[PDB]
């Protein structure tokens, strides 16, 4: 249980590829391409 | 050396930014033992100018309520930043105010001479004021001096009040403040006059003369004014302003391509300067011709050889420093007056 | 988390156990959450920000 | 939005005296009752805790109940005691005897009707009534029995309001009374049904706060009750002062309680630091946030590192940025992610209030819903089962009139509360 | 001519304070509702009329309502500096909040207050002669903003019908968060908002914090900065009604140009010359530089990256000293860029507006003074990413019925959760389907 | 920017008192921790930041910990004049001394205290933004300085990694001696210092006594004089971080320029104008005279003669009124001399630094006021003679196991003596091998 140093207390930039809550979205797109072809 | 514990003087300062139209506040430090200056920002504690040497500064220049030229800009010193500079710079910065009446304008040159180079008062505020009767009564001018132009001077020297009383006794006609409240009211008078000065505008028969700072450092301004008055001119207008490099360029643009030392002439007008406007009560006198005849050739060596009694032969040292700048055409009078006196 | 279990016979002045804290506590006095006193409360953010603008 | 306070028994009356001192100080009320404050911000919410009596005076909306008047004479003799309305002191003629059954059944039913008349008189005078606030110990006699009796009656009469309790519970090491397990078990059984929100404090945690953090040489019960009065007065601050993000007791409950039985919370208050050290460290949002999650500053003996946070709430007082709060709560959630229950996407609520407590630039109070609270109840249940198998002191309770079936019911209900917390501790997404 | 502003709850009232501060300072109305004695002379003018009405004694009063369930924020406006500007009837306050419960606002508490709101809006609409829409400011994260905003928009939509309703909405940021129950309230709000709004503009505080860190030099921003930026955006969009220009844009043109299908009405917003006073004098700020600025996602006021989707329509509003030839050259350069892509069914992607009034400078403000600005609102498929994370968070929480007993106890059927979640699933599929390439049909 | 000071045992704490006295007097911080009232102008400068941090009320507090196993010296600091300067948490004290046993400090007693110390150092390092090394002061002759210094350096080296560790170390003098068991503690200490330090500075009390007798006119010197000289040396080395100058030198530059091979990191130190006020007014003090002085064996603070070896690198720090051309002329004159020899693989033997701040004068001090000073640290093979004499005394004592039963009783295997003695033998052989000419090896 550590809060860490002061210099690392800032806002991390948002990266939606590594957002854990959007993985089903990317999986859905990867399925959608083949669904459109068929 | 370049030590950090060396003695210094500290002030709060102001400087107007003509680009952003904003006023900036700094903290100025002057190490008088070796003539170096550092400037820091008050708002965010940011460095503005690293410690650098300036050879044209002196200890006597730094006084409260004064103005300096630094890299072409004007900086105003109105504060004390610590107790040490209050102890060191005190006892030589007491403020007194002197007023002059109508009957003594024809001898104003000798008045300024006795004020500066013999009574020891060094002063940078000097304006001419015309007031209505009710405002003059409210501000507290002497009753006998009402209905006339008055010249107020803000002097500074050791033991200002007693020396001002002595100056009153020495030469008649002048009046001086006898208390602190009188000083404050007369400072209000000079500021209000600065908001809207008095002069004649749109008169083709007029002339404006500027006195260079190096002439003032030699305590020769009063003699120059008296010599100008003696030739047959009547003083109408007086001021003490600090002009920046942009103002000097705007005032001297037509000369671009005439003077062989133009950037050096531009630098010679930085600092405290006096402004004089002269008119004649006789229609048979051309003010520009007599002013230029008195001033003399703009080259001091030629002036010394040919016109030994001229102003520039009397007080000039080089082409860039010729101690006077005066109008040279018959149409420049209104333009110079509009530049130097229109709010 | 444990509790102190030592009996201190001596007074503050003898360098044993909690002399520093004892000296400070006897210097100041009673215990309050407040640190400074006689200071006005600050105004709200809306009152401080939305004032009368300059004309 | 008016709160009515009830203080019961010795602990409750003692904590109440310091609470009403702290509240009267922040609003500048003299012990004579006269307002002497220096800003309008103080006056505009005075109604929240005080009623106005004629020509200046303010009176505090509190009911005092006890079975022997000794404590009441002590509070009446105290420095602020005069402020309290004389008609609000209710007392009997014989003590609780440290027995739950006496306090609940014999002297309880005798006095309780006069307390209900006073509570109704106080409630119906408000233009809009907010929840009740009750302070009592669970280990005592009249506090547990008569407090829970009154709580049950008020829940019958006002079921749509909020019920909030501050409660002192026996230390596992520092017992003050032999029969503590019975009184505690019966009171927890009553509370888990009746209460909406319950806060628990261990005296051992206040001693450890004083010795380790404040380094006090000779602490007294006045210091412990000052810490408690400070935290109690902090939770309501957003009710009664302006701020950038207002908050309310009902909004706290909605964000803190996932399921209706899970309403037992941990408490903390952050700016604690010794008089010698205070010159060495300025207040800032990182320092308060670091102290706020440190278990040293948390007021129960169970430690958070052995459990998981379901939810938490932080109320900030002072002129400060919202960005620093949001990024601090994000950073604590990201770096310690194993200690936060994973099926809730954000566990911390923040709130910001403009007006700090007097003499502090900023402060925060922390309320935490953590599964490590199950360890206290398990300890009480073990000691109860040890005592109950042998009928160790049971004849007192049976002689007052209790049926043995109440003890088995209360034990079963506490065991189910411990089981429910344990199940949510070890839950998984699957 | 006229527009009426509706402010709901805490975010909407606080943003309203900054908006009305700005509109006063730009027109020149004093905080007491009058004008200086020398501002009456000149040419006969009325441009304020879109936002103010005069009684005839020369006081101005604004075409707005402020709605809240808790008193504190409205009592702060009532006791503040602008006390004399607002009509006391305009400041409506209830007794107690909706406690982050959408159900409490919609079913239990808002039903009592809603008829006063409708009577006030009726009293406003009777004193108009060219009403051209409703502007609504609210946050969907809290209980009263969601529940009463939905209920009031439903009633307004029945009574007034076809009149347009444009919303500025503060959505829950993707990793900064303030309350636990945000997903439920945002889903349930969005279900009602789908049927009863014409364009919805989305804002996230995390984006405005990023913008204030990168462009301005502010280490510790607070809500007044964000609200002043929002006020500037609203002033830019409504300037087209109020001042002369080369290419005017009526409020109906946004709705006509931006929305291709009636459900596809959620738009992204960005603003260009966010710059500090010290930086502004070292650089020129030409048309092409700020036009290039509006397309980087670091400039946006919503946390989405448009490079992961395709634009369908853009509306670019220029105010200040701009010449049409520079706008055409800029748009042609943008069109040349390879990282900007339009759906193939929208070949003619742009609408332009050009207004002569430069942006106003506010005495306490942090923006520099600048001669020109551009503001963009645009419709793009990237927005589908915003809904997917809220829907995932709802699914995570709802799998265990984490808080549902509050909603069911305060008056809501359990069925309403499943209906709203299915409607948002269909909205996700709509954004999936619309984004499918029409090419390769043979 | 920042540096953290760790003081261990008696010599290290007493030298710390002189160091912090000097750093306070150079910056102008008063013993209470605040700037003088007649010198607070409103704004100031960052130079203190290397050694002090401000809380915000303007008190200064220093970046140091004082570590001891006996209370007496730290209790003297707690009750002394500087009580208010130090944070009380920084002053850490145990119960009982390590009784001149390295084994007792390392195994028995220091193992309990070390984790509190590491927590304090961690708390310091978190309140920094450009930490660039550790400075450590200790003596290797005593038990706690050797044992706890080694244990703490090992833990620091694991936890912080790449961060630099610079040691100032007082070694046992060649004929002045204070305790019988000094050789054993110094050998076992030196074994740990070899692996876990980047540069090690060597001091001998007999040299500083000789220097204070010969140059200063002091017949009866005491430890306060030596500690003031050490403080001057540390101030000279750290001045490059703190004040403006022509040629700055960052702490990472010392290791790159001074250390040719990773084991060859033990350096000699000297200081030029140690002079009294009465001599100072009879003589000019130009750059070339003090440059010639630092190479004379009469100037060194360690008892070794460099004429018995070859220089590998020199780092020369000039502070005060010096001009680079004079430094170049002086260094060019030194290279000509025949009694100064460099290894043939090091052609560019010198590093220079030039700083404008002249050395400070301490009110009770014995040094004169001078306009310039130079301080030198240099790497030379002559140091091998210092280790050989300690090893000879160790061999004499260990042949009869003169005191070993204490060390074995406090927890140590007899084998550890032979390992350490073999490591010092290998260090001696390294200094023999590195100094061999390539021309003879072809
Ligand atoms: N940008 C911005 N966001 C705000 C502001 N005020 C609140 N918010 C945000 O909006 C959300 C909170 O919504 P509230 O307006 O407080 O909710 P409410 O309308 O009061 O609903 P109740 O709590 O039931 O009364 C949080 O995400 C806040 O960060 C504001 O002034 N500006
Ligand atoms: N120059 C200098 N040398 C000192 C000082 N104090 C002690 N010494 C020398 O260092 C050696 C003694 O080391 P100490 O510091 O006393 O050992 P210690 O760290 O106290 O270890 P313990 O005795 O176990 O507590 C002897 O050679 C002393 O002459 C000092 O203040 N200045
Ligand atoms: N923190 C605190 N605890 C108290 C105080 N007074 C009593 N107690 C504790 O409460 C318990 C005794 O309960 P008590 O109030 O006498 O019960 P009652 O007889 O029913 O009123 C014991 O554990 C006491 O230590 C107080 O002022 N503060
Ligand atoms: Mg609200
Ligand atoms: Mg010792």
């Amino acid at each position: 249980f550590t809060l860490g140093p002061l210099q690392d207390q800032s806002l991390p930039p948002y990266n939606d590829l590594e957002d854990p809550y959007l993985a089903p979205y990317w999986a859905r797109r990867e399925m959608l391409i083949r669904e459109t072809a068929e | 050396a370049r030590s950090l514990q060396d003695p210094r003087l500290s002030f709060y300062c102001e400087q107007y930014d003509h680009i952003a139209h904003r006023m900036n506040h700094y903290v100025l430090q002057f190490y008088f033992e070796d003539r170096t200056v550092e400037i820091r920002e008050v708002t965010k504690n940011r460095l503005h100018l690293k410690r650098a040497h300036f050879p044209h500064l002196n200890r006597d220049d730094f006084k409260v309520g004064s103005s300096l030229s630094l890299l072409g800009g004007v900086i105003k010193l109105t504060a004390y930043a610590d107790e040490v500079t209050r102890e060191l710079c005190g006892e030589r910065g007491e403020v007194t105010a002197v007023m002059f009446g109508e009957q003594l304008l024809p001898q104003l040159g000798r008045c300024l001479a006795v004020l500066t180079e013999e009574c020891g008062f060094v002063a940078l505020e000097m304006q001419m004021a015309w007031l209505p009767v009710e405002t003059a009564a409210a501000y507290g001018v002497p009753p006998d001096l009402v209905e006339g132009r008055i010249v107020v001077v803000k002097c500074a020297n050791t033991n200002a009040l007693q020396r001002g009383i002595d100056f009153m006794a020495r030469m008649p006609g002048a009046r001086a403040a006898e208390s602190v409240e009188e000083v404050g009211r007369w400072e209000q008078i000079v500021e209000k006059a600065k908001e809207q000065p008095v002069a004649i505008l749109g008169d083709p028969n007029s002339t404006v003369v500027i006195i260079k700072p190096h002439a003032l450092q030699k305590l020769a301004g009063g003699v120059i004014v008296q010599q100008l008055i003696d030739a047959g001119l009547e003083i109408s207008g007086i001021s003490l302003t600090n002009m920046t490099s942009q103002q000097a360029n705007e005032l001297l643009k037509p000369y671009k391509g005439v003077l062989p030392d133009f950037p050096d002439t531009m630098r010679s007008l930085m600092g405290t300067v006096w402004v004089l406007q002269f008119v004649s009560l006789d229609e048979g006198v051309d003010v520009v011709s007599v002013a230029r005849e008195v001033c003399g050739p703009f080259d001091p060596v030629i002036a010394k050889e040919l016109r030994p009694t001229s102003i520039r032969a009397r007080f000039g040292v080089d082409r860039a420093h010729n101690a006077v700048h005066c109008c040279d055409l018959h149409e420049e009078g209104p333009l110079y007056s509009n530049f130097f006196f229109r709010p | 988390r444990v509790l102190p279990c030592f009996d201190n016979h001596y007074n503050s002045g003898v360098l044993v156990d909690n002399w520093f804290d004892a000296r400070i506590n006897e210097a100041h006095g009673k215990f309050t959450i407040a640190v400074d006193g006689q200071s006005p409360l600050p105004s709200s953010v809306y009152k401080a920000d939305y004032s009368t603008p300059c004309v | 939005r008016e709160i009515v306070c009830v203080q019961a028994g010795q602990c409750g009356n003692q904590i109440g005296s310091k609470f009403w001192e702290v509240i009267s100080d922040e609003h500048g009320v003299d012990p004579t009752g006269t307002y002497q404050g220096d800003s309008d911000l103080q006056l505009e919410r005075i109604n929240v805790y005080f009623d106005e009596a004629t020509g200046g005076r303010y009176v505090p909306r509190s009911v005092l109940i006890d079975l022997e008047p000794g404590t009441m004479d002590s509070v009446r003799a105290g420095p602020y005691g005069q402020i309290f309305r004389p008609d609000n002191f209710i007392f009997g003629q014989s003590g609780a005897g440290n027995n739950w059954a006496k306090g609940h059944y014999t002297e309880g039913a005798e006095l309780i009707d006069s307390v209900l008349d006073v509570c109704c008189k106080e409630a119906e005078s408000c233009d809009c009534l907010q929840g009740f606030q009750i302070c009592h110990s669970l280990g005592g006699g009249t506090g547990s029995g008569m407090g829970t009796l009154l709580i049950s009656k008020l829940r019958e009469q006002y079921p749509d309001r909020i019920m909030m309790t501050f409660s002192i519970i026996p230390s596992p090491k520092v017992s003050d009374t032999v029969v503590e397990p019975y009184n505690t078990t019966l009171s927890v059984h009553q509370l888990v049904e009746n209460s909406d929100e319950s806060m628990c404090i261990d005296n051992e945690a206040l001693y450890d706060i004083c010795f380790r953090t404040l380094k006090l040489t000779t602490p007294t019960f006045g210091d412990l009750n000052h810490l408690v009065s400070a935290v109690v007065s902090g939770v309501t601050c957003c009710l009664r002062f302006p701020g950038q993000l207002n908050s309310d007791l009902r909004k706290l409950a909605v964000n803190l309680v996932p399921f209706p039985r899970l309403h037992f919370f941990m408490m903390g208050f952050a700016p604690l630091t010794s008089r010698g050290s205070q010159q060495y460290r300025g207040l800032s949002v990182p320092e308060l946030t670091q102290q706020m999650f440190d278990a040293k500053n948390m007021m129960q003996a169970a430690d958070p590192r052995h459990g998981r946070y379901l939810t938490a709430s932080a109320l900030f007082r002072g002129r400060m940025s919202t960005k620093e709060v949001d990024e601090q709560m994000l950073n604590v959630q990201n770096k310690n992610s194993s200690y936060f229950i994973e099926w809730i996407p954000n566990n911390i609520k923040s709130s910001v209030c403009d007006i700090p407590p007097k003499g502090l630039k900023m402060a925060v109070t922390f309320i935490g819903n953590n599964t490590c609270i199950q360890e206290m109840f398990r300890r009480v249940g073990e000691q109860f089962t040890l005592m109950f198998r042998r009928k160790a002191f049971l004849h007192w309770y049976t002689g007052e009139g209790m049926d043995e079936m109440e003890f088995t019911e209360a034990e079963s209900n506490m065991n189910d509360l411990v089981s429910e917390y344990q199940q949510y501790q070890d839950a998984t997404i699957e | 001519r006229e527009a009426i502003c509706i402010h709901i709850g805490q975010a909407g009232c606080q943003v309203g304070n900054a908006c009305w501060e700005l509109f006063c300072l730009e027109h020149g109305i004093q905080p007491d509702g009058a004008m200086p004695s020398d501002k009456t002379i000149g040419v006969e003018d009325d441009a304020f009329n879109t936002f103010f009405s005069e009684t005839g004694a020369g006081k101005h009063v604004p075409r707005a309502v402020f709605l809240d369930l808790e008193p504190t924020v409205v009592d702060e406006v009532r006791t503040g500096t602008y006390r004399q500007l607002f009509h006391p009837e305009q400041l409506i306050s209830g007794k107690e909040d909706a406690a982050n419960n959408y159900a409490r606002g919609h079913y239990t508490i808002g039903k009592e207050i809603v008829d006063l709101c409708l009577d006030r809006i009726r009293k406003l609409a009777d004193n108009c002669t060219g009403l051209q829409g409703f502007l609504v400011y609210h946050a969907v994260g809290g209980g009263t903003g969601s529940g009463l905003g939905a209920l009031l928009l439903e009633r307004l939509s029945v009574d007034y019908g076809k009149k347009s309703k444009l919303g500025y909405t503060v959505y829950p940021s993707p990793q900064v968060s303030t309350a636990v129950v945000e997903p439920y309230n945002s889903v349930l709000s969005t279900h009602s908002l789908l049927e009863h709004t014409d364009v919805a503009a989305m804002l996230d505080n995390e984006a405005i914090y990023d913008l204030t860190r990168r462009n301005l030099d502010i280490e510790r921003p607070t809500y007044t900065n964000l609200n002043r930026l929002i006020g500037q955006v609203v002033s830019s969009l409504t300037a087209s009604l109020r001042f002369d220009g080369a290419l005017n844009v009526d409020l109906t043109e946004f709705q006509t140009n931006l929305v291709p299908y009636p459900r596809i009405h959620f738009v992204l917003t960005s603003y260009a010359p966010v710059i500090s006073a010290e930086k502004a004098y070292h650089e020129q700020l030409s048309v092409s530089e700020i036009s290039n600025a509006v397309f980087e996602p670091a400039s946006m006021m919503t946390k989405c990256d448009p490079r992961h989707g395709k634009y369908m329509a853009c509306c670019l509003m220029y105010r200040g000293d701009v010449v049409p030839k520079d706008v055409n050259a800029a748009v042609a350069t943008i069109k040349t860029k390879r990282t900007i892509q339009f759906v193939d069914w929208s070949p003619t992607g742009f609408k332009c507006g050009i207004n002569y009034q430069p942006p106003t400078v506010v005495p306490g403000g942090d923006l520099a003074k600048v001669q020109r600005a551009v503001c963009m609102i645009a419709n793009s498929t990237a927005i589908a990413e915003v809904f997917a994370r809220i829907d995932h968070k709802f699914d995570l929480m709802y799998s265990k019925r984490a808080f549902v007993h509050w909603y069911v106890g305060e008056g809501m059927e359990e069925g309403e959760f499943s209906e709203a979640r299915e409607d948002l699933a269909a909205l996700e599929k709509d954004y999936e389907e619309v984004g499918a390439e029409s090419a390769d049909m043979d």
